[PDB]
């Protein structure tokens, strides 16, 4: 059914991992979560075909936002791609640039969208541009 | 519930995490000696070791330090998750001995796990180091005697799944017990190490039959037999420091292959002996972690490494990593303590009886159980008097064990040596001595005294050729057919083989793993001790597959004792039957519950008439009660299933009790 | 999921509760009942916060805004709990 | 009046310029001067190796006219090595223990060393058999005192680098555990 | 009932009795180092010293090494049992 | 689940996965407690004091949290691993 | 000091070392059989019972001549070495 993504790693808890986990799945995609130590009783740990713990040592906030960690459970396990979800490292120019540099499928939009639409005033000179109206 | 079989039943303790090395992702191994033995083959390695001015280290680690230590109990698990250290942090040892000795059957035995995948897991997270295996020449790893074709299958698949070091060994020194196993390992195209084992004491010339003319000879005939090192293995500790520097100097001059030193530490001079055949120019020694180093296992790998830092010839071992390893080591040894039983201090009587390392431990415990702990020092003595009385053998597995159970029987049937030859055609020998003596573990140097030999042969007839060489072949194809029906499914090689030289153990080993699965990756603690109330652990399955698993409660026990456990997996509640071998207020019926079968009197229970699981039809017999001995019959109250059983014949009851239940 | 233990370290977020209709008024009624319907207890929720806001008319008409919340006081009066149930059980649990 | 020089560091690595075996010697010297009767070398740490025992020990006796007795810690596992250096070197008096109380942090066995000398150019006087008696009655009390048998017992060679006398290292521990801090061990250690 | 302070109270383990030497009622303990020390003085017996050839002992078993294994804690009723033994069967050492 | 005070009345050591369970860290017995359940309190605060060979030490707090159930009472003897307090997050 | 059988039964004692009527376990495993009962008449070295060491059965022997007297243990029970099993009385 798909082409090169055969498997992939949810860099995220809860609600929307268990989200992306539901989707791949009915997609005969696999599934690789990872968890914070914090998370270990986490139900979306549960939910995948795999599981890893990430972020040893950090605190639990900063758990889910260790690219290295996560770029090397991604690498370890063969995950062809990475879906962010929302909030932690989804909108992160560094961590979708790095998805780029290991060959591994960032699952949103490209590392400029990210940039163009993080600082509200480069937002905003793209909605003049695009002419559309904004507030004063 | 019950405990686990062999040791007190004790609560798990509250154990540290093992410090394990931090290794950064996408650190590279360097490579080490098996690149080379794989590019340069076994002649590569030969030459490369004579290169090296530096004294190499064998790292005994993984099979004899714990033999000697406990019992060879250490558990794959344990293994697997240091390995990754060091194929890292240890890249310049010459092998890692890790397979072979006693670690085959105990595998299979008493952890019920399977070496071989011990010996594949491994070969993978160690790929630069070389492995290497202990082989008894005769009989591989095996019991007994097997037909020549099985031994050739063994080494075969030995040195397939990643064994490439085979130092082999005959018990009484015997060239020709080897030479099946040797030209095995010639054939895979491995490293043969074959090995004399030393005893007696070349210092003292009253001693006229182990001398140094006697290794030096064996060394000849081993070279032209076509060992590519010569491996010395002094079992037992005896190898004193002045009479190394002596027989290894000697053997350099006489050999011109590496001499490869073993020794156990039993005596506290294991160091100092390793120091003076360094300076006599040994090639590799044998040592261990320093945890899992001292008395009767090798000498510390760290501190010999000390000891020469400053003199004229070294080791090339990195101190400070192999302290990290160690760390390791330091705390998983607790989880090993109901069999960290070796006393662990010197003990230079083994100057006097030379048991080796293994089998003073193990024969005392074989004394204490035969009530014989408080003659302790007699059954020593006698060991001794034994091994004058067969003429002055070599004396470690099977050997070894010859010598014991003679000494054992003789001081329990309160004999002497005198009384032996005087009414040895009226005694019956244990066959352990028999066989010895039939030349079932091959022909002793010097041969069997005459005298004794008639009279435990007892008109028998000896042989002198390898026990091997007359048995029947084994069929590779019937033995597998057979093995298969007994499985269930297609048997691998390994199977087979492993069927073939421990059948009992091998279908033991099948028959619990099909009932608990593969046990093997729990960890140490909760294989030996089960969980606690309210404590939680994670079974790793396989990388990345977690059960995270918690216990809960553990439930009152039915009559039978079976107790529901309450666990939860998963966050999963789920609730397990658990028979309680050993049992040491009663259920009132839920009365809205017409499944719940209660007494209407107060007596006693004299019969109950069915089992859990029985089927039943409404008026049929549960049980019989009693009340002031007036007999009444519990009735089903309709028909259905009967489930489970609250009391047992005699049992007291009063009305109201909850007897037995009947599903609907 | 029944067993869970909410941490203080992420979002408390236990579920996401979504109702559909043809209508906005007949997916208002499905939000109400749901809302009533679930039980979760060991913890508090917001529940009751949602029902207000669900039950609003303001919020049944269809027009609010960025501001009907904050400027609507109604929404964050609460009824009593009955909890008739667990004072029966500690009644219950201290004769026993 | 057997006064004692406590040995610390490395003579063998002139990195280290504070003490070394001048320093060993010039004590050794004002010793004497002060009127000892034997001097005591006192390896606290089982610090002293081999080599260095033998030039330590050899030069000692060029230095001095008093008897010379040594003291160490088996900590490292060296220490009968170490002491069959010392004795070539012409030690007169070694420290022991029975076997069955020696090892680790405690002296080497005086029936190890026995044995180790005893095809060499320069014995003990024991009686083997004798202290293997001795020995077996120690074998045996010692399980008396397992809840205080907490020593680690095993080669431990990084007093090489931390220095802690022998005793202290368990002590430490103990003071680390108590205080919350046994999982940071090696940080203390480091310290 | 209470347990001896700082320990992990649990049941007294069966125990083996000592293994202690024989005796035999009359034998005489050798002179060894007290003698010469007694007769001659510290210059005698550092006189003694420097005629030995062989290297002289010192046994820390009662001291030194049960405080480096032990803690310190071996009791005298467990030193006095063997030192009748000591005197006997070491009687060579220096100390 | 509920709670009742059990009026007129083995012993557990810490799942040492959860940082929240304060342990024994050595053999001994509790002098004093010195916090109630539900107080408030701060990483380094004193939580009670334990005694080994009567040698006195105090059991911190391990971080910022809330005192949740406590398992022993002063005079009780303890051993290390045992689970003494457990202070929430 | 009277005997009663209790007929409905719900730490195990050591051997008092001194006491050389007093037969204890050897070591730590299960009894699988006993082969005498109270009352029974034997001969040092007769079998009274079989007991088990990681499945290793060995046969606890008669001491000494004697009287069998009390039974502390009934097949299936597990056993620690020190355990008290019978008496075997002179
Ligand atoms: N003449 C000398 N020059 C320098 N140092 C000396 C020495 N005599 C003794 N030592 C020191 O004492 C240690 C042991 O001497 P030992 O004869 O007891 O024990 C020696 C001896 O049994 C034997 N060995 C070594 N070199 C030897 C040689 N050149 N001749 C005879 N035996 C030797 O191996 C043992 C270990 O020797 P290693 O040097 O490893 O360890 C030596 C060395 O550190
Ligand atoms: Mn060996
Ligand atoms: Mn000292």
């Amino acid at each position: 059914m798909m082409n090169r993504i055969k498997k992939v790693l949810v860099a995220n808890r809860g609600e929307i991992a268990i989200r992306v986990m539901r989707a791949c799945t009915e997609l005969k995609i696999k599934t690789v979560a990872i968890y914070s130590q914090e998370d270990t009783g986490s139900f979306h740990r549960y939910k995948s075909d795999e599981a890893y713990l990430v972020g040893a040592g950090k605190k639990p906030i900063d758990a889910y936002l260790d690219i290295e960690n996560i770029i090397e459970i991604a690498k370890e396990s063969g995950a062809d791609a990475i879906h962010p979800g929302y909030g932690f490292l989804s909108e992160n120019i560094e961590f979708a640039r790095r998805c780029e540099q290991e060959g591994i499928i960032f699952v949103g939009p490209k590392s400029k969208h990210l940039d163009m639409f993080g600082d509200k005033i480069k937002a905003k000179e793209q909605a003049l541009l695009a002419d559309i109206p904004v507030i004063p | 519930v019950n405990g686990f079989p062999g040791i007190k039943h004790r609560d798990k303790p509250v154990y540290a995490e093992p410090r394990l090395p931090k290794i950064p992702y996408g650190s590279q191994i360097s490579p080490g000696t098996k690149q080379i033995l794989d590019a340069k083959g076994p002649e590569g390695v030969v030459d490369w070791v004579k290169k090296q001015e530096e004294v190499l280290l064998t790292d005994t680690t993984l099979r004899d330090a714990h033999q000697s230590l406990l019992a060879t109990r250490v558990r794959s698990k344990d293994i697997f998750q240091i390995a990754d250290a060091m194929a890292h942090l240890l890249p310049n040892m010459f092998s890692f001995e890790m397979w072979g000795g006693a670690t085959f059957d105990v595998a299979y035995r008493f952890l019920n796990e399977d070496p071989w995948v011990r010996l594949e897991t491994l070969r993978k997270q160690i790929p630069n180091v070389m492995f290497q295996m202990l082989l008894r020449g005769a009989n591989a790893v095996g019991y007994k005697n097997y037909p020549d074709n099985v031994i050739r299958e063994f080494v075969k698949q030995s040195a397939q799944s990643g064994v490439d070091v085979f130092r082999v060994f005959d018990s009484l020194n015997w060239i020709k017990g080897m030479e099946v196993s040797i030209d095995a390992v010639r054939e895979a195209g491995k490293i043969v190490e074959a090995a004399i084992c030393y005893t007696g004491d070349i210092d003292d010339d009253t001693r006229t039959k182990y001398t140094i003319d006697y290794y030096k000879d064996m060394a000849k005939e081993l070279v032209a037999q076509g060992t590519h090192i010569l491996g010395i293995k002094d079992m037992a500790g005896l190898l004193k420091p002045q009479a190394a520097y002596r027989l290894i100097g000697e053997l350099k001059d006489t050999v011109d292959v590496p001499i490869h030193l073993h020794t156990h530490d039993t005596s506290g001079n294991g160091i100092y002996t390793y120091a003076a055949a360094v300076s006599a120019g040994v090639d590799i020694v044998d040592v261990a972690s320093s945890a899992m180093s001292g008395a009767t296992s090798q000498p510390s790998m760290t501190g010999l490494y000390y000891g020469l830092v400053n003199g004229n010839r070294q080791t090339n071992l990195d101190a400070q990593n192999s302290q990290i390893i160690n760390h390791y080591w330091e705390d998983v040894r607790h989880y090993y303590k109901d069999f960290d039983n070796a006393l662990n201090s010197p003990q230079t009587e083994v100057y006097i009886h030379e048991m080796p390392g293994g089998q003073y431990t193990n024969l005392q415990q074989q004394a204490i159980a035969v009530g014989l702990g408080d003659r302790w020092d007699e059954v020593k003595e006698m060991y001794t008097v034994v091994n004058q009385m067969f003429g002055d053998i070599v004396k470690v597995t099977p050997s070894s064990k010859v010598v014991g159970d003679l000494a054992l029987f003789m001081v329990q049937n309160e004999l002497s040596e005198e009384d032996v030859y005087e009414k040895g055609d009226t005694i019956d020998f244990p066959d352990s001595v028999i066989e010895f003596f039939m030349g079932e573990i091959g022909q002793p140097y010097g041969g069997f005294p005459e005298k004794l030999q008639k009279l435990v042969l007892k008109g028998r007839t000896p042989l002198t050729d390898r026990p091997g060489a007359l048995m029947e072949p084994v069929n590779f194809v019937e033995v597998k057919a057979e093995l298969k029906e007994k499985m269930g499914y297609e048997p691998t090689e390994k199977d087979v083989i492993s069927y073939i030289l421990y059948p009992k153990v091998f279908l033991d080993y099948q028959e619990m793993i099909n009932k608990y699965g593969d046990v093997t990756v729990l960890d140490t603690p909760t294989f030996y001790k089960g969980m606690r109330l309210g404590e939680t652990i994670e079974v790793e399955l396989e990388k990345g597959k977690i059960l995270l698993i918690k216990l809960n409660s553990i439930g009152e026990p039915i009559a039978d004792g079976t107790r529901v456990i309450y666990f939860e997996l998963n966050g999963q509640p789920r609730e397990i039957n658990i028979q309680d071998m050993n049992v040491q207020a009663r259920r009132k019926i839920d009365t809205t519950n017409p499944e719940h079968v209660g007494a209407t009197m107060t007596g006693s229970v004299i019969q109950v008439v069915v089992k859990k699981g029985d089927s039943v039809k409404k008026g049929d017999p549960l049980l019989i009660t009693e009340a002031m001995k007036m007999e009444t019959t519990i009735q089903a109250p309709f028909d259905g299933e009967v489930s489970s059983i609250y009391v047992s014949d005699g049992d007291t009851i009063e009305s109201g009790d909850l007897l037995i239940e009947v599903n609907r | 999921f029944q067993g869970t233990v909410v941490t203080p370290f992420y979002d408390s977020l236990l579920v996401k509760l979504c109702t559909w209709g043809m209508t906005f008024e007949q997916a208002t009624r499905k939000m109400r009942r749901n809302l009533i319907e679930f039980r979760i207890r060991g913890v508090k929720t917001n529940i009751p916060f949602l029902l207000n806001v669900v039950r609003h008319p303001d919020f049944a008409s269809g027009n609010y805004n960025t501001s009907f919340i904050d400027t609507t006081p109604e929404l964050f009066k609460f009824p009593h709990i009955r909890d008739r149930g667990t004072k029966t059980l500690r009644y219950i649990g201290n004769v026993t």
